[PDB]
């Protein structure tokens, strides 16, 4: 079941490069694309993310997109630069200037057809494509605007294929420009309409984890992307390794999304790294459900869990795991809805990640994700009520009306979450 | 996108129009000032011609 990967913009490309590094390591592929691992469990599900090339080299089914060549210069030079198919570097020369309008309407539109050509030529070589995954930020212009435009186009061309995203939310504590709430607000609406699952990675949470928990006084984007790549590896673990259930993207989405618009997930990971202590299953579960281990800066106790999936990795006792999970639930059971019976599920992968003997990845569909959207909305409004900086967008053809619509759709989305938080 | 193009073109057009109008108006104004000053000097020459003509009408007396 093949997956097509797309990474757009600076943040998108950086996080995608780290993800490919991580999973290439896990699958035993070296930077040249040659396999040098030590198990066939590494290969049984390797066609999901890699094409088999001449000489039986393995090449990621990844399309790299940017409106400027910088980050893709670095990527093509970096650790795993030479593994990406050269044709799949699709770039422009100008940039998007952290402007959603430039990425979605002006500069991006000039290149979206070129990108879709590579998307198509990758899809044709798929025995049965199960869907797409995109990595991008919502606070910039290329990732944000052009990736949402690409998602719209892909839905047009592949209306019946799963579209999932790892989307990095902006946060003032780690910020590049002040117009991030605008871009984010306009992107989120797009996602609400055009993604089956969006894993909300909040840089606020990443920074707070790297500072308060890993005790890193001056976190760089690399330190946050370490966590993001760990989570991305965890989320996709069940599809990349053979010991697991039989579910494509569509089945997992079907069981994790009770309502179409409420498909924004809170990722989580444990333990947090940047040690040799063997971590125990009870500690894994407790940390995994701890808010301090989660990538979205929301308090799960201010909301309720619609569905929960946990992927443990490592050699552990499934009996102990499943006792500890049942502990953490039956104990704190006021934060799980009673109208979705048995909404917590757990998988255990006999293969661990690298550096860690036991890890747990947390995917939670919680109504507490509100707290992120209201945050963004507040920032949005705090500027939009004075039309502040709107000239950046009006100069590229946008009308205030559109900003008002984007504000309203997200305030609606917040309200929908409130509706399912009170239901009994 | 077409609205963005339309506004860029509109800005260029009105920049050009207002500048052309300004330069035309300035040329007209400076030309009028010079012309007035030149005609004033000519009328001055005239008064000069008149008085010098007058000198000839008293010597014949
Ligand atoms: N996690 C993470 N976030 C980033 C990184 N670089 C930028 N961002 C965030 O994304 C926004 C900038 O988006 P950018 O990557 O420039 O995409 P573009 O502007 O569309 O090219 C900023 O608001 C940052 O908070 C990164 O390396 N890692
Ligand atoms: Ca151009
Ligand atoms: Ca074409
Ligand atoms: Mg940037």
């Amino acid at each position: 079941r093949e997956i097509v990967h797309i990474q757009a913009g600076q943040c998108g490309n950086q996080i995608g490069a780290k993800f490919w590094e991580v999973i290439s390591d896990e699958h035993g592929i070296d930077p040249t694309g040659s396999y040098h691992g030590d198990s066939d469990l590494q290969l049984e599900r390797i066609n999901v993310y890699y094409n088999e090339a001449t000489g039986n080299k393995y090449v990621p089914r990844a399309i790299l997109v940017d409106l400027e060549p910088g980050t893709m210069d670095s990527v093509r030079s970096g650790p795993f630069g030479q593994i990406f198919r050269p044709d799949n570097f699709v770039f422009g020369q100008s940039g998007a200037g952290n402007n959603w309008a430039k990425g979605h309407y002006t500069e991006g539109a000039e290149l979206v057809d070129s990108v879709l050509d590579v998307v198509r030529k990758e899809s044709e070589s798929c025995d049965c494509l199960q869907g797409f995954q995109l990595t991008h930020s919502l606070g910039g212009g290329t990732g944000s605007g052009m990736g949402t435009l690409l998602i719209s186009k892909i839905r047009e061309e592949y209306p019946d294929r799963i579209m999932n995203t790892f989307s990095v939310m902006p946060s003032p504590k780690v910020s590049d420009t002040v117009v991030e709430p605008y871009n984010a607000t306009l992107s989120v609406h797009q996602l609400v309409e055009n993604t089956d699952e969006t894993y909300c990675i909040d840089n606020e949470a990443l920074y707070d984890i790297c500072f308060r928990t890993l005790k890193l006084t001056t976190p760089t984007y690399g330190d946050l992307n370490h966590l993001v790549s760990a989570t991305m590896s965890g989320v996709t673990t069940c599809l990349r390794f053979p010991g697991q259930l039989n579910a494509d993207l569509r089945k997992l989405a079907v069981n994790m999304v009770p309502f179409p618009r409420l498909h924004f997930f809170m990722p989580g990971f444990a333990p947090l790294t940047s040690q040799y202590r063997a971590l125990t299953v009870p500690e894994l579960t407790q940390q995994m459900f701890d808010s301090k281990n989660m990538m979205a800066a929301c308090d799960p106790r201010h909301g309720r869990y619609l569905t929960v999936a946990a992927i443990f990795r490592g050699r552990m006792s499934m009996k102990e795991v499943d006792e500890q999970m049942l502990n953490v639930q039956n104990k704190n059971s006021s934060y799980f809805v009673e109208w979705i019976p048995n909404n917590v599920k757990t998988a255990v992968c006999d293969i661990p990640p690298r550096g860690l003997k036991m890890s747990a990845t947390f995917i939670g569909n919680s109504t507490a994700i509100q707290e992120l959207f209201k945050r963004i909305s507040e920032q949005f409004t705090a500027m939009f009520r004075r039309k502040a900086f709107l000239h950046w967008y009006t100069g590229e053809g946008m009308d205030e009306m559109e900003f008002t619509e984007a504000e309203s759709n997200m305030n609606d989305l917040v309200s929908e979450y409130q509706q399912y938080q009170d239901a009994t | 996108i077409q609205k963005a193009i339309e506004e860029n073109n509109n800005f260029i057009k009105m920049a050009k129009e207002k500048l052309a109008q300004k330069m035309e108006s300035n040329k007209e104004n400076r030309e009028a000032h010079l012309a007035a000053m030149l005609e004033r000097l000519q009328e001055k020459d005239k008064h000069a011609e008149e008085v010098r003509k007058n000198k000839e009408l008293k010597e014949e007396a």
